[PDB]
């Protein structure tokens, strides 16, 4: 009861918020439910409760990033009542949904197209998906479609799309998308669509980078995290598959006793896999106790990565030419991970993390500054130094000192400004 | 409305404006209670140690966990309203949340609850069928 | 806003007269005559015409002093509100006789809430209006029974009886469910739960539809039910709802033709039209 409550509250309400806000919403709802003793199971995974193995696998096959935000967006996209409105500055979501609907012949159309109505009426009759981009100029003829106000009272299900009436095919699904990362929408359109937001955020970078470094460094914790996820149902799914295989074998052999090994092998395999699942469940206390330690060990690297990328993104303000995309930072990160010349020999993890962090800082500075004027190298270099200083823990953040260094000399006062020693001037005083 | 009046002065001359407020906690509680009725949320074993109402007025007595479910749904709506307010206060680009969001949330809850009860019931009956088959195999072995 | 200052070249040829809001004494003299003329259907309450006008003017001025246009752009309080107040009270006394003072001040309070509170935005404003309508009622009528207000849901409807008798919450709710059964049978099988605000809004839209010049400005969040309630109460009063099907290529002459069609239906064939529009329906200032 409470578990589906949380899942549906996440699906219908969240979707426009970023990963941090989605998680804050979910943890607040979970705290409220547990405080009222609405029994919901802890250590929940939204992704695998709202999807199974084959759906996720086909999603990854059809060009879906491995990030959890993309998986939750795909979950919101498979099951929805209000037709989704996609927010993605880049195009992975649009190509994802084009791939997910090749077999149903999804038509690509835009509101700016003069043939939008012609492409929409034919799509709605034929019953094939239609994906419409550039929702900035949303066309008000879709209001009956988004409202689902089709009149079923008549013999055939006719929708009053415009002046004339068109029969609504049951397989018609419309998709809306935009190319702009963030823009205001009219509330009337807002109430008729499920905002699914692929826009990337500091928390999204932190999660992506943490996942990537955990896959690269210490693959064992990543594989046992995957196993922890598989503990929610899909291992039980394979359990049920072996159960039905045993049931088929039982009446395939008709209870043969002369050759019993045919069923003894299956029974032994079932016993072994049951023991394995029991061991995994009983280790759920030991795991997520060292997994959390490992994840927190790799957290400074991820927060440094997010800070570095968003400093690069904000470098637009310094100069118009300083234009860097997310793919450029992803290339920098993949370079510091999978082809470092400094990581060939060192195998200890605590030293490997230091090398990765240091070289990530260095490669970011090199790649960014190579396309910067020789008056901003110090600016980027010392912004990176500030990021590293917040990264390290041996010394304080020195927030007050930086704030003074930046803007505290603008404090207005005229008391005691007279120089006292002969070796001093008024501005120095 | 400021420039809607300027474009057409007759909007405040011949039209008696009726302001619709956002659905109050009572309205949300009533919608949730009525729509989550086909759902079977009746749990005989349920204990309430604390006091966390949102509706505050009707049926504050120890609930049957159905009042608790609807109370939690209304709290979800209120919490998203607080989330929007905090996001606007500490930044910008917030989005209006309508009663249609509440209706969509209740529909999602109903459908997901139905699916996740039906799948468990069907796997349980499959398990019982397998148990009966194993008993039949035991009978064959005894023979 | 929207008032462009006139050019001095034209302004010198036209003298201008400043017509301000009538003062409390002028308002009292204006509407005391109206109250005395209205109360001729009930000789039993002639002595209460003076305090009725006193309370009307005092409440109107009190709501004029605060809750001005600074907070919201639609907080316009004019003697037109007083005129509508008098017209509503008079229409609520046309078929009705032998009314006690409690019933008269009940009608007064109902009209004051309909013309003074349903416009307010915040709940604090609404409860301020309720508290001060109660306090002015008790100040200008210190010798009345709690029949004046009883439960705060002051409702008037002409559905249960021929006249415009006040109705109870539960009976009206049951009647609205009964009519919603047939409404669903006709169309919109979607369920509509009837909470207090829904009944209040339905009654307000009905009383607007009663008058010949009834025009509405239903302002509220999307999905609050403004359109559904509008069509429901339009059917419940036998008005044919007409909507504009708006798209991008929907031009000005299309709107002109739609206006021509709706006016032909309204005038010719004597068909009552509940023609409704939304903000998404408007794309041109024309
Ligand atoms: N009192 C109510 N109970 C249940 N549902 C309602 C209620 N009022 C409105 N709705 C729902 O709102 C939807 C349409 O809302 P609408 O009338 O378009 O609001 P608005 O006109 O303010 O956008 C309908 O599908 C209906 O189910």
């Amino acid at each position: 009861a409470g578990d589906c409550l949380l899942s549906a509250a996440f699906i219908a309400y969240a979707g426009y918020f970023d990963q941090q806000m989605r998680q804050n919403l979910f943890t607040t709802w979970s705290h409220h439910l547990q405080q009222a003793n609405i029994q919901f199971r802890t250590d929940i995974a939204r992704t695998e409760y709202l999807s199974n193995a084959d759906e996720r696998l086909r999603w990854q096959a059809s060009s879906l990033p491995a990030d959890d935000l993309c998986t939750e967006n795909a979950i919101m996209l498979k099951r929805f009542n209000r037709y989704p409105l996609i927010i993605d500055p880049s195009g992975q979501a649009t190509e994802f949904i084009m791939n997910e609907y090749k077999d149903r012949k999804i038509t690509r159309t835009s509101f700016l197209d003069d043939a939008f109505r012609k492409n929409l009426e034919s799509a709605l009759r034929f019953g094939n998906p239609l994906l419409v981009q550039d929702v900035e100029s949303y066309d008000p003829v879709l209001n009956p479609v988004l409202n689902r106000e089709v009149r079923r009272t008549g013999g055939r299900v006719l929708i009053t799309l415009g002046d004339q009436d068109i029969d609504l095919s049951p397989s018609f699904v419309i998709f809306l998308s935009t190319r702009d990362p963030t823009v205001e929408f009219p509330p009337d359109l807002c109430s008729r669509v499920t905002f699914v937001n692929f826009t990337v955020t500091r928390s999204s970078l932190q999660s992506q980078c943490l996942n990537e470094v955990l896959k690269a460094e210490r693959p064992d914790v990543d594989e046992k995290r995957s196993d922890l996820l598989k503990l929610q149902g899909e291992f039980q799914l394979r359990l049920r598959q072996l159960e039905k295989s045993l049931l088929q074998a039982l009446n395939e052999v008709k209870g043969r006793i002369l050759d019993d090994d045919t069923i003894i092998t299956t029974l032994e395999n079932l016993k072994r896999e049951a023991a394995e699942v029991t061991r995994k469940v009983e280790e759920t206390d030991i795991v997520m106790q060292e997994v959390e330690t490992v994840s927190q060990q790799y957290l400074p690297l991820s927060t440094a990565c997010s800070s570095i990328y968003f400093t690069m993104e904000s470098l637009k303000q310094i100069h118009f030419l300083y234009q860097y995309s997310l793919q450029f930072f992803l290339d920098i990160y993949h370079n510091v991970l999978y082809e470092n010349p400094n990581l060939k020999g060192v195998t200890d993890h605590t030293q490997r993390l230091s090398i990765i962090t240091k070289d990530l800082f260095q490669v970011a500075f090199n790649r960014v500054a190579r396309g910067m004027l020789h008056q901003d190298h110090i600016t980027f270099a010392m912004l990176l130094a500030r990021i590293k200083l917040k990264g390290t823990v041996g010394e304080p953040t020195y927030d007050a000192e930086f704030q003074h260094f930046l803007r505290g000399n603008e404090i207005v006062l005229s008391a005691g400004s007279t120089p006292r020693i002969q070796g001093l001037t008024v501005e120095q005083a | 409305l400021k420039d809607r009046a300027a474009t057409s002065p007759a909007l405040f001359n011949r039209c008696v404006l009726n302001w619709f407020g956002d659905w109050s906690t009572e309205a949300l509680y009533q919608v949730g209670k009525e729509f989550t009725s086909k759902m079977d949320l009746e749990k005989p074993n349920y204990i309430v140690p604390d006091y966390m109402p949102v509706v505050y007025d009707k049926l504050p007595q120890p609930p049957s966990h159905r009042e608790a479910i609807v109370n939690s749904c209304v709290f979800v709506h209120q919490t998203l309203h607080q989330a929007n307010a905090r996001l606007a206060k500490r930044g910008g680009r917030t989005m209006a949340i309508t009663p249609r969001h509440y209706l969509d949330f209740i529909n999602h809850y109903a459908n997901l609850f139905h699916e996740k009860r039906s799948e468990l019931e069907e796997q349980q009956m499959h398990l019982n069928v397998g148990l009966r088959k194993i008993k039949e195999t035991v009978d064959q072995v005894e023979e | 806003p929207g008032r462009k200052p006139l050019s001095h070249r034209f302004l010198r040829h036209v003298p201008v007269v400043y017509v301000d809001y009538p003062g409390p004494a002028s308002l009292t003299q204006i509407y005391g005559t109206f109250n005395r003329a209205m109360l001729r259907l009930i000789p039993s309450l002639r002595t209460y015409a003076e305090p009725l006008t006193a309370a009307m003017v005092e409440f109107y001025t009190m709501s004029q002093e605060r809750f001005t246009q600074d907070t919201q752009p639609h907080y316009i309080y004019s003697p037109r509100e007083m005129t509508r107040w008098v017209r509503g009270i008079f229409e609520a006394l046309r078929p009705l006789e032998t009314l006690p003072v409690e019933g008269l001040i009940r009608i007064w309070a109902h009209e004051a809430l309909r013309l003074f509170q349903d416009r307010l935005v915040e709940d604090e404003e609404r409860r301020w209006t309720d508290e001060n309508i109660d306090t002015v009622a008790l100040k200008h009528f210190p010798n009345i029974d709690r029949e004046k207000a009883m439960s705060r849901p002051i409702l008037y409807s002409n559905w249960l009886s021929k006249d415009y008798i006040p109705v109870d919450q539960e009976e009206l709710r049951d009647y609205v469910k009964a009519r919603l059964k047939v409404f669903y049978e006709e169309e919109l099988d979607v369920p509509l739960v009837l909470f207090n605000e829904v009944l209040d809004h339905v009654l307000r839209i009905d009383r607007i539809f009663r008058q010949p010049q009834g025009h509405l400005l239903l302002i509220g969040v999307s999905g609050a039910g403004k359109t559904t309630l509008s069509r429901f109460v339009a059917w419940m009063n036998g008005l044919s709802v007409y909507q504009i099907k708006v798209h991008r290529k929907y031009t000005g002459e299309d709107f002109d033709e739609d206006l021509r069609t709706v006016l032909r239906r309204s005038g010719c064939k004597n068909e009552k039209i509940a023609f409704i529009m939304d903000e998404s329906n408007v794309l041109d200032s024309g």
